[PDB]
């Protein structure tokens, strides 16, 4: 299996980058894409060139460190998987594969394929939590939660924060991530006392971070690794409308240090 | 604090305002197409409908009272729509400007699995704005695209809208512009009818396909009705 | 142990109150399940991502604290050295991995929560970035290492597919319930595994250890699997791995229930391996999962160095020689929430705030040492890569200091380690520059720390002349195959003191006395 | 998971569908009685009302558009009513065949203490179905129960419904059939007006007596008007 | 669906006296079956309505009420019982004087369960 690759290479944040073509002859069909990139990096190091830098921690599609745009579709041609989960058996011999990182104003490029995703952390910091303290918790079985609500909350909460939704959306918006967090926190009783403020704050933070608006295109849910459906966006819209009816004012934005 | 005006602050509030305006505009467009469908009956029926549009509840309401209210509502809605659309488009342009391979392209090889609504909606909106200006300046006022001594202004309580329509769609350029605008408006409706329901949060697993089908049928009906008139007038079917 | 068991209830209450989506019954109350062998159903779980939900709750609390301005967070930076002033841990020296900048931080107290050191072996279930740099630097500075040879393995893991992968996906232990572990009788068979007749399959673990009922402890099964794979009877692409067939289980039971119980595992296996487990037999290979060893701490979670607290997986803590299932997360949450604040408040109240800045000579010395080490590593520019040295060290450690340990093998590994360390320090090649995003430099530093730590862990394994928990010695085993303890001589905790020589670390014994649970 | 279609699965959903349909039909029946009350004013008023029924929104809407929409809604509602009523009647009949002492009766004796709605509703429903299928064929089309050269079809924008009414209720058998149908429909309304409110769940301690009184007065008014029409036509009071 | 030993404290969830009294009124059903025999349609609507009203007026029954009623209703339709014509013999014959409003309550719940897309489960087949 001979594979030609076109990897985006950038020296630093301000240095312009360009595509570089690398051809490798022996590629195991059953080995993953990241192992293939590791082999290519080892070959480059043996030759004496600068290795390609990319993000990878878990290699299991849980941590969300992986971030790669392969052949124009995030996380490879296959859906419902992450980049670390993509294997070479899904490609064809002699194919040309294009590799490049996320492209967004809120995701600055630091290396060839490494981007900064602290904007998601700042969005989470803007009320995306439950303001409870340690030691004041009541008994676990105090507040009953219906199984349907718990299942929906768990479905919405399984977001690895990979950022593929931002990079796939033609507007470059973070609506799916914020909607998933808001839906997860608003479907449980513990998040009830401060939901209407929370969403507004989160939404404002997104608008402050440089993310675009939402055109309801639906490209975000098509490449989401954990299949976060579009009902989360509807729930977020309902919550925002209800909060606006109540005269909720957004707080000051979270300024990065 | 302020209340409803909070929607001006965030992007989602602007989208909600746009969705309400789209509701109003879709209703008006459907009603206008249904009304214009009457021109096939004959000049008498079309003129009677045009005259009665100005006499809604004549014994109770005054002359041109409900019509002016509808005109003001439509003007306010379209102004809000223009402002919100421009603001959101500028925000998205700023959000994509920083990290792009070129000033005209963001990704080297991006392939969209979903639709291309980002292009169709914006271009159709711009074309619809220009066409609305031209249409208001063309048929209501009759001061463009008309040979002198052909457009009959409404005199007294009689109307000659049938004559104006039959003398309007004669230039091939005019009918081509109308057809192109109708196609773009058909795409715009086909997306926006479902988009406004999604934006307001009135969507679930059960109603998604139903809303999509409703959008499809509404867009198809509007497109067919709006493109039937210029072709019929140009080809001499209606005279 | 009693303190942890007592605070587990508050751990669960706090986790529930933070919005963690635990599994709920139809009536609205929480649900519990047994952890594959425990005699009680005392486990609270999400669908398959309990750890993710717990970490998300903790991270949400941390983000709330950050928004309040009380906590300052530094991502993409790693601690490279510890600065001790007047016998108290008074700061750290870190490197920003994005720009390569070296920064000095000073504080009244230092807490280490850097996790385990299971990545010393090349193949493990730990993450790619897991390392032992911080704990090794702390031990070098004066901290005592407690029982470094105590490591826990996992029975079911996906075997490697060649000489390029260093991550093994952790299967659940819910498998192997049907047994059916087998290896083809012929050393080399090109036939399909399902085409092999049942009489032509060397079903080991069935004719051996028959009293258990094909449900032998993970230690014995893993050791037998390693012995089979080392003999040359492997079944994987690289000759590593054993066959776990489910055809008999599918025929005996109903497919619907087996699917309802193993759907996620089968789908993940098909995504990774590319073969459907329903038809083709699974391939499994045990791998190292956890490290019970770590820096020695007292009842106050404080190491030998005053002012240095070790919590989480980085300390010996209270897991003994074997970590029970679903206990590491509980221990970490206990240390983070309901234990560390009290001890740290006591220590801080016993002292006064401030008095130390980053201009002290100790900080400059540590920064100079770090800079010189980085410059030397970048200037070696040999021939072999960092990954080759890491793979060699991991293979040696797994072969000698792995699940089966004997005196001859441990002595051979101890003799071999310094040669490998010298070869790494003489013939390593890392490219790039110090002030750039160079992952090779970080990997080289972690490899050097692993090379230093492997000698100490092998010395500890050789010193302990008994079999207990994960640490198994072939000379002290029962005839059945289990581990035999020696409570008359080795009923203590071994803390190792860094004397400046990597081959001569001092030994300290902390006796263990049992008053409520007697050994048996 | 389908949604509202779940109502088709269970008996209670069928009852809810019947309640909504009966609400619509009761509204239509009351409106029809109020409209037919105009025939006492003279032939001119009745003919004007009949003509204006077709020209509902003539200045705005088309000819017979609203009337056709109402006809379609009524037809769909009555079809749903028939289907659900037949299904429920069959299901209830199957619940007594296994243990009845005889095919004609359940018990040796059974002193009912709350009403006889089970017989009244079903028999009145079937009689109403037959009466509707005869009425539509008798007065709207005029192809039954009429001497030749008596029924005048609507030609152009003029209607002779007064003449058709005055020439329709002439056979004593026809007026007797109408009277029997009106009695059965009076009983049907007297039960169903409260029955639909109970089925939809809008009932409690406070509103029960009020709902019963509303049902009584609605049924009484409908019965009085609908038996005053044909009796007065036959007796020569209206000519 | 509450398992043994997982119950919280008794005074954790407060219940209003009116709701408790109505739940007690609806729950006092001896299951004699007189409502089925007295109903001309032979329907078990009063029994199901009483059980649903008793289990729906308390907070503990809130998490699974909308499913519950549908299931119960479906089971009745599966068991062979008739429909309810809203005649009223059930209340006039019931020994414990259960009012007809429970039925209305049941109806409301079912309507709400119809709005949210709740689908009945498989029927309970007798052994
Ligand atoms: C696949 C898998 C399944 C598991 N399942 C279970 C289970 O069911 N039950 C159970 O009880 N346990 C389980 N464990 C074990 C459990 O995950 C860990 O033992 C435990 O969470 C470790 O706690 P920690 O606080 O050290 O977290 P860790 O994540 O291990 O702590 C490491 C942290 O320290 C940081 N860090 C490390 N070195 C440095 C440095 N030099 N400078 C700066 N920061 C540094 C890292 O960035 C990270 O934030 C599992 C582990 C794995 C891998
Ligand atoms: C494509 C077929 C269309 C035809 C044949 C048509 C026809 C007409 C005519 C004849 C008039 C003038 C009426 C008068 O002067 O009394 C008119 C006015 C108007 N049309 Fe259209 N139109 C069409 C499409 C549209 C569309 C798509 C819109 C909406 C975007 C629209 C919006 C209007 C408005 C706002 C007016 C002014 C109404 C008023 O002043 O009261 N038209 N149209
Ligand atoms: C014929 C009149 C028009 C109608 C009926 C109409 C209808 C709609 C509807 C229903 C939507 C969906 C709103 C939502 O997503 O909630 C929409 C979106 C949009 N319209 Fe219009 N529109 C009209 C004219 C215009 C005009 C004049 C412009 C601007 C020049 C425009 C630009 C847009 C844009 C840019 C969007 C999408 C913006 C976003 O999703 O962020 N449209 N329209
Ligand atoms: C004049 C038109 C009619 C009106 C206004 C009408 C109205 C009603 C109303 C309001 C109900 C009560 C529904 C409920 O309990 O929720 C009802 C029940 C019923 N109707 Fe009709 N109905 C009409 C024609 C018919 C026809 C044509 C049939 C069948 C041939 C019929 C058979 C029934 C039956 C069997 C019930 C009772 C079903 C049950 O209680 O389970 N009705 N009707
Ligand atoms: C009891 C005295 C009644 C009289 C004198 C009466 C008379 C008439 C007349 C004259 C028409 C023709 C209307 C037209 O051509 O515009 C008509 C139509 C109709 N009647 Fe009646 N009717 C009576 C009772 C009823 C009842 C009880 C029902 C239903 C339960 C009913 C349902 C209808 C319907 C559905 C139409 C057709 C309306 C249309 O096609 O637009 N009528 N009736
Ligand atoms: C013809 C009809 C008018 C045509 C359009 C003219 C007006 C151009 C609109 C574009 C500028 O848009 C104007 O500024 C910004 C967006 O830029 C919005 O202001 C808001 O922007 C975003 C949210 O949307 C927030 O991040 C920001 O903090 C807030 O100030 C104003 O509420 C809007 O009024
Ligand atoms: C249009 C006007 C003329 C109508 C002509 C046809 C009238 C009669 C229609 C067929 C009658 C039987 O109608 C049929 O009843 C059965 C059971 O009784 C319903 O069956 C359904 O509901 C019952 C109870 O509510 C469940 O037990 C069953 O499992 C489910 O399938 C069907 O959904 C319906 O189609
Ligand atoms: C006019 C007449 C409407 C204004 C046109 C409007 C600004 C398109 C913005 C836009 C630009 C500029 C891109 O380069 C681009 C690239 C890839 C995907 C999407 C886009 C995109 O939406
Ligand atoms: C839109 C936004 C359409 C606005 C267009 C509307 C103001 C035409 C104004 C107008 C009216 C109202 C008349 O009644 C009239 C009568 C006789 C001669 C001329 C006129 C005339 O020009
Ligand atoms: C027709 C066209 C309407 C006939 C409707 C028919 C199903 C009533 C069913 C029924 C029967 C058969 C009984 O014998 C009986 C005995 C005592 C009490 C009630 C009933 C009863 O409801
Ligand atoms: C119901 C369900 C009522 C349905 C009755 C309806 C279809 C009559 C159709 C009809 C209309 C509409 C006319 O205008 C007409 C004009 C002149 C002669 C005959 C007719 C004629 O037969
Ligand atoms: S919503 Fe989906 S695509 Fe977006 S960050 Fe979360 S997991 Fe990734
Ligand atoms: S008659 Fe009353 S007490 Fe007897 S089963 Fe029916 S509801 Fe229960
Ligand atoms: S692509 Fe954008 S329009 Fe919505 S569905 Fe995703 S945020
Ligand atoms: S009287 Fe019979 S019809 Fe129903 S409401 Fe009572 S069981
Ligand atoms: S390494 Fe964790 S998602 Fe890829």
């Amino acid at each position: 299996m001979k594979i030609t690759l076109k990897i985006w290479r950038q020296k630093n944040r301000n240095t312009p980058g360009e595509f570089k073509t690398y051809v490798m002859d022996n590629v195991n069909p059953d080995m993953s894409f990241l192992e293939m990139l590791d082999v290519l990096n080892e070959d480059l190091m043996s030759r004496g060139e600068e290795p390609v830098a990319f993000d990878h921690d878990c290699r299991e599609g849980i941590c969300g460190m992986c971030s790669l745009m392969i052949n124009g579709v995030a996380h490879g041609p296959k859906n419902a998987i992450t980049t670390c989960q993509l294997h070479m058996r899904s490609f064809k011999d002699g194919d040309t594969i294009t590799v490049e990182p996320w492209r967004a104003s809120a995701f600055p490029i630091l290396k060839d394929l490494v981007v900064d995703r602290s904007a998601f952390d700042r969005i989470i910091q803007a009320g995306g939590y439950i303001s409870v303290s340690t030691g004041s918790a009541p008994d676990a079985n105090t507040i009953p939660v219906s199984k349907v609500a718990a299942d929906r909350a768990m479905d919405a909460a399984a977001c690895i924060g990979c950022g593929a939704c931002v990079a796939a959306c033609p507007n470059g918006s973070a609506m799916l991530f914020t909607a998933a967090k808001v839906t997860h926190l608003a479907l449980l009783p513990q998040g009830q006392p401060e939901r209407y403020q929370r969403v507004v704050n989160m939404v404002a933070q997104a608008d402050f971070e440089g993310f675009g608006n939402c055109t309801n295109i639906g490209e975000c849910a098509a490449v989401c690794p954990k299949e976060i459906s579009l009902e989360t966006i509807a729930q977020l819209n309902r919550d925002l409308v209800m909060a606006a009816l109540r005269g909720i004012e957004p707080n000051t934005p979270i300024v990065p240090a | 604090m302020t209340g409803v005006l909070t929607l001006t602050r965030t992007s989602v509030g602007k989208k909600v305002i746009m969705a309400l305006t789209g509701f109003v505009l879709v209703g008006f467009v459907v009603f206008h197409m249904y009304g214009n469908l009457k021109m096939y009956q004959g000049p008498e029926v079309y003129n009677a409908y045009a005259a009665g549009l100005r006499e809604l509840g004549y014994p109770i309401f005054g002359h041109e009272h409900l019509l002016w209210i509808a005109r003001f509502i439509l003007l306010a809605s379209v102004f809000l729509h223009i402002w919100a659309a421009t603001s959101l488009t500028l925000q998205s342009r700023r959000s994509l400007q920083a990290s792009s391979i070129s000033t005209v392209r963001r990704y080297g090889q991006h392939k969209r699995q979903s639709g291309y609504a980002d292009y169709t909606m914006r271009f159709g909106g711009v074309l619809i704005f220009f066409f609305i200006i031209y249409h208001i300046l063309h048929l209501t006022f009759g001061v463009v695209g008309y040979e002198p001594g052909q457009f009959i202004h409404p005199h007294g309580d009689v109307y000659e809208t049938y004559n104006n329509v039959v003398y309007g769609f004669q230039n091939p350029l005019i009918v081509g512009f109308y057809l192109l605008t109708m196609v773009f408006l058909a795409l715009h409706l086909y997306h926006g009818v479902w988009s406004m329901f999604q934006t307001l949060g009135w969507n679930n697993r059960t109603y998604d396909r139903l809303l999509r089908g409703l959008a499809i049928v509404v867009a198809a009906a509007v497109f067919i009705g709006n493109i039937s008139f210029p072709l019929a007038v140009y080809f001499g079917f209606v005279a | 142990v009693y303190r942890l068991a007592q605070v587990s209830v508050n751990i669960i209450d706090q986790c529930v109150a933070q919005g963690v989506p635990f599994a709920r019954e139809y009536g609205g109350l929480l649900d519990n399940r047994s952890f594959g062998g425990a005699q009680v159903a005392r486990t609270f779980y999400a669908r398959g991502q309990t750890g993710q939900q717990l970490l998300l709750g903790a991270y949400q609390a941390l983000s709330r604290q950050i928004a309040a301005g009380t906590v300052k967070m530094f991502p993409r930076t790693e601690m490279l050295d510890l600065v001790v002033v007047d016998g108290r841990a008074r700061g750290i020296i870190t490197r920003d991995m994005v720009t390569g900048k070296i920064t000095r931080y000073a504080a009244d107290a230092v807490v280490l929560a850097t996790g385990g050191y299971g990545n010393v072996f090349y193949l493990s279930t730990n993450a790619k970035g897991c390392n032992a740099t911080a704990i090794w630097r702390a031990h070098r500075r004066g901290a005592f290492f407690g029982n470094p040879c105590f490591t826990q393995i996992h029975p079911t893991c996906i075997p490697v597919s060649g000489e390029y992968q260093s991550k093994l996906t952790l299967m659940s232990e819910s498998l192997r319930n049907d047994g059916r572990i087998w290896v083809p009788k012929k050393k080399g068979d090109t036939r399909r595994p399902q085409d092999i007749p049942e009489s032509e399959r060397d079903y080991y673990l069935e004719e051996r250890y028959p009293s258990f009922g094909n449900l032998v402890p993970r230690d014995i099964a893993s050791r037998a699997a390693k012995q089979v794979c080392d003999e040359g009877r492997g079944v994987g692409p690289g000759g590593l791995g054993v066959y776990l067939d489910f055809a008999d289980a599918i025929k005996r039971l109903g497919r619907q229930k087996i699917a309802e119980r193993y759907g996620n595992l089968f789908d993940m296996y098909k995504q990774i391996t590319g073969e459907d487990p329903y038809e083709t037999p699974m391939r499994i290979y045990p791998a190292v999962h956890y490290t019970m060893g770590g820096l020695w701490v007292d009842y106050n979670l404080q190491s030998t160095i005053p002012g240095l607290f070790v919590i989480g997986e980085a300390n010996f803590s209270d897991h003994g020689a074997n970590r029970l299932g679903a206990s590491a997360l509980m221990q970490g949450l206990a240390d983070g929430y309901f234990i560390l604040p009290y001890t740290i408040a006591n220590f801080l109240a016993q002292v006064k705030p401030g008095g130390v800045s980053i201009d002290r000579p100790e900080f400059a010395e540590a920064e100079a040492e770090i800079n010189q080490r980085i410059q030397r590593l970048l200037s070696i520019r040999g021939k072999r890569t960092v990954d080759s040295f890491h793979r060699e060290l991991g293979k040696l450690m797994w072969d000698k200091c792995g699940m089966a340990r004997n005196a001859a093998g441990l002595r051979e590994a101890l003799q071999r380690i310094p040669e490998i360390r010298a070869e790494f320090w003489e013939n390593v090649n890392v490219p790039g520059e110090a002030n750039d995003l160079n992952q090779a430099l970080e990997k080289a530093g972690r490899v050097a720390d692993f090379l230093e730590l492997a000698e100490l862990m092998c010395l500890d394994a050789l010193h302990r002349e008994e079999s207990c928990g994960g640490h198994f010695r072939e000379e002290y085993q029962t005839p059945d195959g289990e581990a035999l303890r020696n409570d008359e001589q080795f009923s203590y905790v071994a803390a190792w003191e860094f004397t400046g020589d990597l081959a001569k670390p001092r030994l300290h014994k902390e006796p263990l006395v049992f008053e409520y649970v007697k050994p048996t």
